RNA sequence: GGGUUCUAACUCAGGUAUAACAAUACCGAGGACAAUGUAUGGUGGGUAGUUUGACUGGGGCGGUCUCCUCCUAAAGAGUAACGGAGGAGUACGAAGGUGCGCUCAGAACGGUCGGAAAUCGUUCAUAGAGUAUAAAGGCAAAAGCGCGCUUAACUGCGAGACCCACAAGUCGAGCAGGUACGAAAGUAGGUCUUAGUGAUCCGGUGGUUCUGUAUGGAAGGGCCAU
RNA sequence: AAUUCCUUGUCAGGUAAGUUCUGACCUGCACGAAUGGCAUAAUGAUGGCAGCGCUGUCUCCAGCAGAGACUCAGUGAAAUCGAAAUCGCAGUGAAGAUGCUGUGUACCCGCGGCUAGACGGAAAGACCCCGUGAACCUUUACUACAGCUUUACAUUGAAC
RNA sequence: UUUAUUAAAAACACAGCACUCUGCAAACACGAAAGUGGACGUAUAGGGUGUGAUGCCUGCCCGGUGCUGGAAGGUUAAUU
RNA sequence: GGCUCAAACUAGGAGCCGAAGCUGCGGAUUUGAAACUUGUUUUCAAGUGGUAGGGGAGCGUUGUGUAAGCCUGUGAAGGUGUGUCGUAAGGCAUGCUGGAGGUAUCACAAGAGCGAAUGCUGACGUGAGUAACGAUAAUGCGAGUGAAAAGCUCGCACGCCGGAAGAUCAAGGGUUCCAGUCCAACGUUAAUCGGGGCUGGGUGAGUCGACCCCUAAGGCGAGGCCGAAAGGCGUAGUCG
RNA sequence: CCACUGUCGUUGAAAAGCCAGGGGAUGACUUGUGGAUAGGGGUGAAAGGCUAAUCAAACUCGGUGACAGCUGGUUCUCCCCGAAAGCUAUUUAGGUAGCGCCUCGGACGAAUACCAUUGGGGGUAGAGCACUGUUUCGGCACCGAUGCAAACUCCGAAUACCGAUGAGUAAUAUCCGGGAGACACACGGCGGGUGCUAACGUCCGUCGUGGAGAGG
RNA sequence: GCUUCGGGGAGGCGGCAAUAUCCUGUGAUCCGGAGAUUUCUGAAUGGGGAAACCCACUUACCAUAAGGUAGGUAUCUUGUACAAGAAGCGAACGAGGGGAAGUGAAACAUCUCAGUACCCUUAGGAAAAGACAUCAAAUGAGAUUCCCCAAGUAGCGGCGAGCGAACGGGGAGAAGCCGAUUAAUGCUAAUGUAGAAGAACAGCGUGGGAAAGCUGACCGUAGUAGGUGAUAGUCCUGUAUUCGAAACAUUAGCGUUAACAUAUUAAGUAGGGCGGGACACGAGAAAUCCUGUCUGAAGAUGGGGGGACCAUCCUCCAAGGCUAAAUACUCCUGACUGACCGAUAGUGAACCAGUACCGUGAGGGAAAGGCGAAAAGAACCCCUGUGAGGGGAGUGAAAUAGAACCUGAAACCGUGUGCGUACAAGCAGUAGGAGCCUCAAUUUAUUGGGGUGACUGCGUACCUUUUGUAUAAUGGGUCAGCGACUUAUAUUCUGUAGCAAGGUUAACCGUUUAGGGGAGCCGUAGGGAAACCGAGUCUUAAUAGGGCGUCUAG
């Protein structure tokens, strides 16, 4: 792996770039379709951990418009996108 | 247990996109006065990894 | 900021006792030296570990190794040889942009020094010149030569193509912004073009809210330029 | 010349005839004075050359003696070996053929000899090249280290 | 004296010669050190190097690299 | 070979021979195509040389389940023949040998297939009944014993060594020493003989040697010195 | 105690000897017994000699199944397809990697191939002297006759290549992915360079065959 | 082999390997517990030494001769010249002191290998560690150890080759103390070290022999055991089940005794300079830990840490000692197991094997199993040398089962029969093909099967390696046996199956392939360096343009 016969290999011809963030490793994205595994109506970080939607070491979660919700939910400590927010409030939920 | 190891220098060069890999371009580190502004413009940013290089990149970075 | 002296540390592979070796005591001689530990500079084939290229009508020796032009190259492209010939590793703030203007080399004739050939006048003269440089291909709307004003040798980019294993390389109308020249339509993202070049890593510098290991900073890192 | 390439240098001697030898010349490719120079009696299973004697070294080999070889009896190896019904020649052909083509020759099988071939046997050529092979040796190759040496601090103090 | 087993020599050694080091806990060598050899020796001795009986002898060069002496200047470590 | 109005050459012409090419006939197989539709059937068309290599479908072997089954002394495995079947790997049946195990089928797992590696181990060939039988000091004959005598014993003669090839030890060996008995193997042949097999026997010390006393080189070394550890050195001594 | 010459022996009587000769033989001699020096170490009157038939670094065991881009070998059967010995890069050149070429699967479906008609650009073969050179003769550098040239061209095909339209035939072309192998090629034609229009020579281009293909 | 205590009940004096003398119901042999004896060497210990030997001194006693019996006499450590210890050996695992190189990096020096091999010291049934001068930064937790994750992530790195966490989550186990020490002694309970009983089948045929066949029974808390003349629940030994201990060991509980220990909050300490080492972390912006050297505090109004550093906040109190479990291992004891081997395998070793043999030595290191059910192992005769070897006889189911003994392959070497072959040139065959020989049918030479193969055509082995090999290129004397793409994990693709926008648990628990365990992983969204946003997002002054995405199955 990574050898081209003595010619300087592709990964060594190209430059390194970027840095790794630690915030990204504790931020988790939650899809509207995974919300059916939640027990209850409140959608918080603790409830997303209980539903096994997110890892227990995640600190915060984002709700994005991927599937669609089926019931009214209450969101406390999660960021919700614009499309996901309008889908939640169209299905009768709320965000706080 | 034993696992495949990532080539860490290749993981520092290649990142996963939806249908392939992205990368920065060469020939921008230094000696840049002599280069035209077109080359300085166009050698900036990301390119895709070429499909002929993609199997090697997958062998080098088997987890990203 | 140095020498001299002293003795008490330390030394004796000195003497006298302790049977002996050693130590101990005393005496004697040295003495803050020497010697040793740590650190540090020099020296060091005494010893170790290694390196010491490839192509090549065998190898060595010699030459060559990247880039550009012509030919080989068989009227698209490409195409080899230690095949035949030459160049490059720069230059230039004008030798760039624009508007305007101009036309060369040679020959003959006349004319002070002044001729084969200086400058002046006349007549022929698609270029027999010039083009920063090698060669080839081009060049009159001159791409050649002058003058005025200038900084487009701009920033963000770029439909689309050439070329190409990749990494690279090349051309590009158009769009936005800010300009330069022009009365304007416009032209300008360097130079007639094709050589004047070197990846990554590492480190430096000018910027930047992106990050910032409890938090606020900072360090360090990232991104843009170099 | 233990040194001279050209070179068998030249001249002299020695032989009938001497690329060697001896003497001399000096044009020393490329001698030379303790990596000693030039000599030197004695010495050397040392090198070169020349003689006497002596000879089977040779012309040119002959005869004889013993030990094998040869035959019989007893005992009983070896390396090698794809398989063999295993001839010549001129061609051909991975380019030097018992084996292929054409042709010639040849009844089957021993024994004593012989070594021209079977690119005969033996040893995965030591020459040569190659391998980002090994070793050991060298040095003003690189990088280190031992050793030696420098200074600072410590052991380590006092007085002028 | 030597290549035990293809080289006995012109090779090595050799008495002799020179240079140089070494004042004694010598220089030098083994060793991690203690302890040893040198040597129960002491510069007419011991070590290293070269040369190699003897006869006649051994010329010039200190630029290079070593070795020895010197320190005016330049550079120069840890340290502070 | 042989060939001359050719069996040469030039120019025509007509026949024929001639390949795994083509056709005929029979069979298998890959792909694609119309259908009772998974090879359920009949065909059709185009294919089917092959190294490196890619793809597909199977055979056999050991073992586990199936299997407390089934087969087997009315003869298992194995060995050796024969017949028979399949494209093949291979299957099946059966004569003989053998004498106690084997394994249908479908799955499952592999120490799963050998001609080569100057492969490894054992066996056995060729060379070949060939070389050789180990100092050229040498043997002849008469008796005896014996299954058998060149070689053993005895005798006569001959030859060899005799600063040894005789004798005494040490070292080293370890019974080889002596007698009786045997001859398979060993002895480079034979052997009745032997340093071979077997069974008995044999080595007697105050004076010879060792031990012992003493020490050399050199070891070890109360304490002692040194050293990460292990250990190294060394005094008195104690060995040698 | 040595080992100078020769013969023999060289599957030896012998993993260094025998025979005939040879050297030293009171010395820097030979030899017995015991002891010491140990591997990057020893010892060496110095040959890299010797250190147990082992020496430019002993032997034994261990690291250890060292590594080996090298050589060898790689074991049952049948069916289908089927290469390459090129380019680029490489401390590369007999290794390897991307691309090309093979296979399998999937997607797509004529976008592919052949031919006819037709739209193009060219600077080759040929030819020629208009330029750059070179050349001979005549008249007088110029005029006229006359040759030649890879790096000369006033010219200039056939083929080839890039497009369009159209029929027929064809187990096409393209893309995504699984698995490769190959990157020593050879000869015969054609066009050349090189060589000597030598080479079963060498280096390219292109076709065929072999490679990997039997049959006549 | 002696004594004794138990067991047991008819044979026995170990094996090759029998014979002899004998022993044994007055209880032997044998098995189990205890005891006695226990030469010499060896830590070897009285001194020495070439191990299995040499030489002593001394106390008491005996003997009267030149000796005997019973002791004592090493060294070092700890206690008062006296008592108690130690020493040496031996599997792996632990802790510690030292510490390579081959190799990889397609060279090589940093780095890797690896803190591995090895050397050395020293324990215990485990060791080590361990109770916060620890993490965390959440709503905080609450020692150590081990396992599954986190994760091949964050990082380290000639940023190469490689190396590689932690936080936190799920589990196993849980414990905290100030002596959680060691060693004896006595009771109590349990276990172990010999043992005991243990059901149920007959007939008939075959056969050498019955356990197999046929018919009919029986036991079963005992039916897939090992044997027995072939295959047995009912023949034996066993198995299910139920049970024994005089003696001694071990384990646990209680009590007593004697040895050691029993801090009282921690200064040459924390920190610092220099040089190194350890931390995933190679000096790096390098925290933290260790220390060779040189220094050097504050001391609860104080100090350590929170990855340069400062402030704030949080947390915790070093410089005293201890502490079970979960974890590591096998020289070994018992039980049980195996899609492990079956004599070239499996240990090197199935057998007189660490032997023979090789080496000075360290060390290296084989080969070698099978008669038969029972030895019934061949009386006797014959040939022969009273030899080997054989033939009869006999035994046996079988003797080409006769001891080199089951089966008995191949190479290799013979004997017999049939055909061919001594005028003919070569990979030895193949396609034809005459003749002869031989079996079977057939009305009788006509076919068919088998052997041979005159003569004719064609035809230069195999492997490997190559552009190309009959090649005079490689390899193979032959046969037989063995001999090379594996295993573990990760990952990707394909097939298949289950579930499906979901799928799936791991370690563990478990009366154990079940069931539980959701930690975690993959998928369901991307863009961007990142913050951040999200069917979008990045770049940009730009809503322009452009990049990467969207426009479903895992």
């Amino acid at each position: 792996a990574g050898f081209e016969g003595g010619q300087t290999p592709l990964y060594r011809r190209l430059p390194k770039f970027g840095f790794t963030s630690k915030m990204a490793m504790t931020t988790a994205e939650v899809r509207l379709s995974e919300l059916n595994k939640v027990e209850g109506d409140v959608i918080s970080v603790a409830t997303l951990k209980t539903a096994n939607i997110i890892r227990h070491d995640m600190k915060r979660a984002r709700i994005i418009l991927s599937g669609d919700v089926t019931k009214a939910y209450t969101f406390q400590g999660v960021k919700v996108t614009k499309g996901a927010k309008q889908a939640i409030e169209a299905a009768g939920g709320s965000i706080e | 247990k034993v696992k495949m190891k990532t080539k860490s220098g290749a993981a520092k060069r290649f990142k996963r996109t939806a249908n392939g890999f992205k990368r920065k371009q060469a020939f921008k580190s230094h000696i840049l006065t002599k280069k035209s502004s077109k080359r300085i413009r166009q050698l900036r940013g990301l390119k895709m990894v070429d499909k002929s290089d993609e199997a090697a990149v997958r062998r080098m970075c088997p987890y990203i």
